[PDB]
RNA sequence: CUUAAAGAGUCAACCCUUUGCUUAUCUUCCCUAUUUAAAUGUUAGCAGCCGCAUAGGCUG
DNA sequence: AGCAATTTAAATAGGGAAGATAAGCAAAGGGTTGACGAAAGCC
DNA sequence: GGCTTTCGTCAACCCTTTGCTTATCTTCCCT
């Protein structure tokens, strides 16, 4: 829905690779909104355990476990337009 | 790339006024770059530069005598005559509210930068004077220099040091030019033999007399580089700005 | 680890008194405020009488 | 139950008086802030 | 054998009466 947001210096001044910048995405950035109901935000039902949407999750991440081998070998820049890719097909679905 | 952390509004009181036999005032750089490096020492952050400004200060006493302190009788053997008052030697106080700011580099939260120096702070003395009160620090980076020149403005307002430099020499300079003089270092006389009666025994010692370097107050935001208001220790056993003598 | 390290300035008080800022003044002449126009917006929500009604109807 | 119109021009000038004085007293304090050197009892 | 207390030793001025700087402000533009 949208992009974290990062207020501090040092982490805006430094942080440049891709796990050491998004390690520094914090619930502050935007989503934290209020925070006087975390618990209750925070207690959740499993009902989504039916038969297709297992079957399209066990699919869908092994299609992932089998193709990951090849996202090591990528670049940052790589890294960062195919995340962009992904995050705009992803909004458009 | 350059990060820096503000403390504004230190309010400071009881500062050694005596930043040497010839200059009663406003503590010299040698005194803040101190300051740097003793964070250095207890935090850990290393401390490239440092640049100070005053919002206000006070030399206790007159406007031509300072006020002496009364002395209390500490010294060892002196019994007898501790009834009468003790002597005095030269030391001149007063109060100062500063405006502080580190160059640092950090390579982790802005929170925990500002506790680590808030720690320190709290546990810090400048010029010899109680940290009576100061703001909360703040974290600025200095990317370009438009940047730099945020980080500058937010210590607004305070009277930074900018370096002039010595022509002939001290007293001449500041009849002529009115400049004010400072301590920019020291120079060494001699090797010090005896170790027993020092803070450590290992650290090599030297007399020395302090050298001074011409100085002017400008406001933080007339400074046209940053640079000419960070002082660091230069390698001659002095301290210098960034941005050499100011023009 | 900052000319680091450290330090009680205390006390006391009669500013007094005196006073002439007076004097004389020409503001003054001058002159076009002129010309229009729907008050509309239903512009009123009444008078009796048929009734237990301050419910509901009728009469003009 | 809100509706109240538009432009246009606002005076040119001449003066802001000098002459006098602007007190003389008497006070205004010091009190502590001395480190080396040298006799001289004393562990 | 230092060591700590107290007393004696050695001096002598020409002053002057605020600024130092002087504060972090909108053009394009299209949505």
């Amino acid at each position: 829905h949208k992009k974290g947001l990062v207020e501090d210096p040092i982490y805006r001044a430094t942080k440049t690779m891709f796990t050491e910048t998004l390690q520094c995405v914090n619930v502050n950035g935007g989503w934290f909104n209020y925070g006087d109901n975390i618990d209750e935000c925070y207690k959740i039902d499993t009902s989504f355990i039916t038969d297709t949407y297992v079957k399209q999750l066990n699919r869908y991440r092994k299609k992932l476990l089998a193709t990951k081998h090849i996202w090591f070998t990528l670049g940052e820049d790589q890294k960062i337009a195919i995340l962009q890719e992904c995050r705009v097909a992803l909004m458009l679905g | 790339m350059r990060k820096f952390i503000i403390v504004k509004n230190v309010k400071v009181d009881g500062i050694n006024a005596k930043s040497s036999d010839i200059t009663v005032g406003m503590p010299p750089a040698t005194t803040f770059c101190g300051l740097g490096e003793t964070m250095s020492i207890k935090t850990g952050i290393v401390v490239k530069a440092v640049s100070y400004g005053s919002v206000k200060f006070e030399v206790r006493g007159s406007r031509f005598n300072t006020s002496v302190t009364k002395f209390a009788w500490q010294d060892r053997g002196n019994g007898g005559k501790a009834n009468n008052n003790s002597p005095i030697q030269p030391k001149p106080l007063a109060d100062g509210v500063f405006t502080l700011c580190f160059e640092v580099e950090w390579e982790d939260c802005a929170e925990v930068l500002v506790d680590k120096v808030t720690n320190f702070i709290n546990t810090a003395r400048i010029a010899g004077g109680t940290i009576a009160s100061f703001n909360k620090p703040f974290v600025k980076v200095a990317k370009d220099a438009e940047e730099l020149a945020s980080v500058k403005n937010a210590m607004m307002p305070c009277y930074v040091v900018v370096d002039c430099g010595v022509e002939v020499n001290i007293f001449e300079d500041a009849v002529n030019r009115k400049l004010q003089p400072m301590v920019n270092g020291y120079k060494k006389l001699e090797k010090i033999v005896d170790n027993k009666h020092m803070r450590d025994k290992f650290t090599p010692a030297y007399l020395a007399t302090p050298t001074y370097t011409m100085i002017g107050y400008k406001m933080v935001s007339n400074v046209d580089n940053f640079d000419q208001a960070l002082w660091q220790y230069g390698e001659n056993t002095k301290v210098k700005t960034i941005g050499g003598i100011y023009n």
